[PDB]
């Protein structure tokens, strides 16, 4: 029951060439969103270098709270509840309960979204 | 003044006594009288110079749980132990007393009342007594809100209904329909920033001084002319002050939040407040006996005034059966008023001894003053 | 002009129908009213915070010259080339020219030693109906009109943001006339109106004494201090 | 002394013995906010106020507090049972010159006007 | 003892989504609470920085003051009063005691219904 | 790099006075158990602003942070 179709990489690109522009540009930037990259890259580099097959109980903990954060900022954001509720990620982070392997696809996932978004329009340098 | 801003100067003298509430009511217990003038004293510079032996009988005794029944004065308790209430150790204010009568037949039994309870004028965090802008600014609806209803209207103004939910209903309408004509471009036409009454700032009275703060007895006459002394007992003022305030008109144009015909009516603001006294309550002052009639520049400030001052109702009638709907259980006003065809029952009345004239009565008069 | 300078005026602000600014709105103690006043967070003095001091006084600026050039100035970056001068705007002047401060009491010894008590008084007011009249209560509070702040602003003298297309120049001594003559002009018709709060009612009539102005940061040209003291002179 | 530890929890049982009519609570908040503001500032300068002992003036203010606490009880019947059963005037005869006697009564004051508006309805 | 359930943040989703209507808009706005987060907030960053699990004297009139202005904010607005009585911030405000462990979990929960506040309500975002 | 060559010696620049003379650090509140003593539940007071649109005289209010009168800093500055 995963968003993710087990190729990730044209899911990703099919998600920013949806995503709903307006007269000038996107109306989501990539600046909006540090605060949700900083906290994934914490979850990606505590869950590589953990042997077992399920969560420690504080590396599942950091997870409930990038739960929360996600809601937080898609509720104070209009280009980031848009962007949200299109990849599917709110509906993907409950269903991490405790695997590793599910926690490593949303990484990976996470990080298709961000590549094509730099590279699909400028003022991104 | 100013090129946009146009002040006036608004001067009022009053007639009779005027009591503008603060909500404040002193017991027997904090004043005593020394022949007619009543002496208030400071309430902490009297317990200060009071010894701690006796100052726990002088919490019980204002505190009335035992003792004294709740009507005693302050020199029930003060006049064994000598405490000299001096005017120099308790810098307070000595003031006089207007009247004290009595009722009629009410039991003969000659009962002669005393000053248990006295109300108080609005005062400044100083102490001195003054008049509010707000005060002046609710005449100042009701002489507007007046002559577009007693000079003429489409319909003569009828109350519907018996309840007095409806009866609210009415009024909270009247005035919507009437004063939110500013039309402004995107927004509800019955919304508060449509009012009328958004361009004119009547600001707040200079500080007066106490030295002419009389008592007064609300006496309420009748038909045949016999009044009644009701414990009514209040701090009022005394005909002979004169009151000043500042009106400032705006100029922008409509929709802006202006008004251009404000101006041109507070030019004549001593014709519509004659206009409006010829009208409403000349003739309902002339019914009952002993009473002149004054043409005037006559308005109407504070409590005791009556109901005919604050609201716009023109029939007798019309008055009776909303005084009905949230009175009637005491005293019937249907049947009474259509027997000598006056609304309300009474005429609030005073005395100071010499001349019986009424209770809140004004002067007005106003200029253009740069 | 010739060089840099910094003018600072002073002056002082006597409160005399009582004053409401009343931003607080939930901020304030518990053992308070419905509508409290905006009071500084440390030592609980009442105070002016500035903002309100400027958009009052921009927004009676722009119906004076709105009413001169018969055009309704619909937002901010619409305004005048005077008011846009002075005060910032984002389109071509980016920054004021006019910094304005905020201001605490300042004679809480003078008011006690007097008889008064609290510093804000709290008042009563009613709700009557025009038929069958019943009356509903509210509570205001409101500073007492004995109280006293001290008013300050600074103007800055520079080359400011002279924009992409332009070549960089000094304001003339004809025109910090100009600027002094509008600020006068609008601190007159602020004392007509009453600086925040109910005012219609009777709420914040305000005064303005000893406005003189300085020279804080670098010399001037040359009687020309002394003229900016005479714009100041009629408040 | 009559102010507990836990000051919240005897508070609240002061509040719900107040005498009613017909309807309830008699006594509203209304009535003291004249006993309110002048509070509300003793409590103020006696945060500020470094020293432990009590100013001269910081005396005079709480002796003038007192004195309000029965004029206004005196005239008001709904008063009167209030400061008697939360005890208001036998606390302010305590607080001598000790500041921690203030706070301690500022905070128990403005947790019984907590309690005041929450246990009932007709308050906003 | 524990009103906060563990997994709460699917408690707090249902919490929000129990709210009266009022057509549509809700009548609880994240104003109503601005005097409420900023002690939350202050709370939080003391409690954390600390080490032992029981919480120091200076700490334990902190918990008291704030479920004092609970009560009172609740007392004097109707739409805070349901607010507070549905998510139970009283009953859990009473029962912290002096464990440290129990007032960070009431600042965990605290976070997650203005989370799902902001975002099951329009006339926001901005 | 146009500024005056009194500037540039003193804060640096990339042509001629590659670094500067002068090493500003990042200050710290110092006294905050000062100022919880005088009575301050909170570091950060919020202020309620409000703009007022000029055609239908609404209100667009907005909450702003800033930290409260009396906060003090220790400053510190190098020269070489």
């Amino acid at each position: 029951m995963s968003v993710i179709q087990d190729d990730y990489v044209k899911q990703a690109e099919q998600v920013i060439r949806g995503l709903p522009k307006k007269n000038g540009d996107f109306e989501l930037t990539t600046t909006q969103l540090r605060v949700l990259l900083s906290l994934t890259a914490q979850l990606f580099d505590e869950a590589q270098l953990s042997s077992d097959q399920n969560l420690s109980p504080a590396l599942r903990d950091k997870v409930q709270y990038l739960r929360v954060r996600f809601v937080y900022q898609a509720g104070r954001e209009k280009a980031v509840r848009v962007f949200v509720e299109r990849a599917g990620l709110l509906d993907e982070l409950a269903q991490i309960g405790d695997s590793r392997d599910r926690l490593l696809k949303f990484c990976h996932y996470m990080e298709a979204l961000v590549a094509y978004k730099k590279f699909l329009d400028p003022k991104e340098t | 003044m100013n090129t946009y801003l146009k002040p006036f100067e608004l001067t009022l003298r009053c007639l009779g006594p005027v009591f503008i509430g603060s909500g404040e009511k002193r017991t027997s217990k904090e004043y005593h009288v020394e022949g007619d003038r009543v002496y208030f004293p400071d309430m902490e510079l009297l317990y200060a110079d009071i010894p701690a032996h006796k100052r726990k009988s002088f919490e019980a005794f204002v505190m009335n749980t035992d003792g004294a029944q709740a009507t005693a004065p302050l020199k029930e308790w003060v006049e064994p132990n000598a405490v000299k209430l001096d005017p120099a150790k308790h810098r307070g204010y000595e003031v006089k007393i207007g009247s004290i009568e009595p009722r009629r037949a009410s039991r003969m039994t000659r009962k002669k009342l005393t000053l248990n309870e006295i109300h108080a004028f609005i005062k400044d965090p100083l102490g001195r007594p003054y008049v509010p802008g707000s005060t002046v600014k609710g005449m100042l609806r009701s002489i507007y809100l007046q002559s577009l209803v007693h000079k003429r209207t489409a319909q003569p103004v009828r109350v519907p209904g018996h309840q007095t939910r409806e009866h609210r209903q009415y009024g909270e309408r009247f005035e919507r329909k009437e004063l939110r004509k500013s039309g402004r471009p995107n927004t509800r036409p019955q919304d508060a920033v449509n009012d009328l009454f958004q361009a004119i700032r009547v600001t707040d009275s200079p500080a007066l001084r106490t030295s002419d703060l009389l008592i007064c007895q609300k006496m309420d006459m009748n038909v045949h002319g016999k009044p009644d002394g009701l414990p009514l007992f209040r701090e009022c003022l005394a005909p002979g002050t004169s009151i000043s305030h500042r009106v400032v008109v705006d100029t922008s144009p409509t929709a802006r939040g202006g008004w251009r015909e404000g101006e041109r009516f507070l030019e004549t603001l001593a014709e519509t407040a004659a206009s409006v006294n010829q009208a409403r309550y000349a003739e309902y002052r002339a019914m009952y006996p002993g009473v002149n009639a004054i043409v005037g520049p006559i308005v109407y400030l504070g409590g005791g005034a009556g109901y005919r001052s604050k609201t716009f109702v023109t029939d007798q009638d019309d008055m009776a059966k909303v005084l009905d709907a949230q009175f009637g259980k005491v005293v019937k006003h249907v049947d009474k008023t259509r027997e000598l065809r006056v609304s309300p029952l009474v005429l609030k009345r005073t005395k100071i001894d010499n001349i019986c004239y009424e209770m809140g009565q004004c002067e007005l008069s106003i200029r253009r003053a740069e | 002009t010739t060089s840099y300078a910094k003018i600072e005026i002073t002056g002082t602000l006597t409160v005399l129908t009582g004053l409401q600014i009343g931003a607080g709105d939930g901020f304030s103690a518990i053992g308070a009213v419905d509508k409290p006043v905006v009071r500084d967070p440390l030592s609980r003095l009442p105070m002016i915070p500035g903002t309100s001091l400027k958009g009052k006084v921009r927004t009676l600026l722009s119906r004076q010259y709105g009413a001169d050039t018969e055009t309704f100035y619909r937002k901010p970056n619409e305004d005048h080339a005077h008011i846009r001068r002075l005060f910032g705007d984002t389109e071509e002047y980016m920054t004021g020219r006019l910094v304005f401060r905020d201001t605490k009491l300042t004679n809480k010894d003078d008011l006690e030693a007097r008889g008064a008590k609290t510093l804000t008084e709290v008042k009563f007011e009613n709700a009557i109906n025009r038929v069958t009249a019943k009356a509903n209560l509210r509570q205001m509070e409101r500073v007492i009109p004995g109280s006293e702040f001290a008013f300050s602003l600074v103007y800055e003298v520079s080359f400011g943001t002279p924009g992409e297309e332009q070549k960089a120049s000094l304001p003339s001594s004809d025109e910090i006339i100009e600027d002094f003559n509008a600020i006068a002009r609008g601190l007159k018709l602020l004392e007509l109106d009453y600086l925040g709060g109910s005012g219609t009612r009777g709420y914040g009539q305000v005064k303005f004494s000893n406005l003189k102005a300085r020279a804080a940061v670098g010399a001037l040209d040359g009687s020309l201090l002394e003229k900016l003291n005479h714009e100041l002179a009629a408040v």
